[PDB]
């Protein structure tokens, strides 16, 4: 008749392996760029001395119309 | 003869996976603030300081009309 | 004797990898656009005017007075 029961059996197989890692998160925004350059005086010396010219070459007309009667 | 034994414990734990992916790189921070312009003051103040740096160029052209 | 038992159930799922990292900064943004310049005509609005009375009280310090300017 019956011998004992037998031994446990072995371990079962390993098991899956695990999914890949969870995706990485955006990364910041940089930071806002430096400041833009200002606008330089340059434009308005120049419209200055137009006038200026202008102004000054005026008087001359001026005075050379006034002689003639002609302004 | 006999019965067979016990069920065997479970199965060691599967391998770990692999590592996840770094994340996209964020975007380009804003453009900076515009530069500034002239206000009124300034304006009139540029021409303020023209005015006097020529005043020997204005004496000439004044004089002109003889 | 019995044979051995049956192999156990397999192990768990591995662990999930390790998450991802965070993305990398963005670059600094670019420099904001320049200073808008003043327009020729609103230069000539501001300074026409101070143009034309340094011109007269500069003739009157000459003894070259102009024509009269408007009241």
């Amino acid at each position: 008749g019956s011998g004992p029961p037998g031994p446990p059996g072995p371990p079962g197989p390993p098991g899956a392996r695990g999914e890949p890692g969870n995706i990485g998160f955006p990364g910041p925004p940089g930071p806002p760029g430096p400041p833009g350059r200002d606008a330089t005086d340059q434009h308005i010396v120049d419209v200055a001395l137009k006038m200026l010219q202008e102004q000054l070459a005026e008087v001359a007309v001026s005075a050379k119309r006034e002689a003639l009667g002609a302004v | 003869s006999g019965p067979p034994g016990p069920p065997g414990p479970p199965g060691p734990p599967g391998a770990r996976g692999q590592a996840g992916v770094m994340g996209f790189p964020g975007p380009p921070g804003p453009p900076g603030p515009p530069g500034r312009a002239p206000t009124d003051q300034h304006i009139k103040q540029v021409c303020m300081r023209v005015i006097q740096e020529h005043f020997a160029e204005m004496a000439a052209s004044l004089k002109r009309p003889d | 004797s019995g044979p051995p038992g049956p192999p156990g159930p397999p192990g768990p799922p591995g662990a999930r990898g390790q998450a991802g990292v965070m993305g990398f900064p963005g670059p600094p943004g670019p420099p904001g656009p320049p200073g808008k310049e003043a327009s020729e005509q609103r230069i000539r609005e501001l300074c026409g005017g101070m143009i034309s009375e340094q011109i007269a009280q500069l003739a009157a310090h000459l003894r070259k007075p102009l024509a009269p300017g408007s009241i």
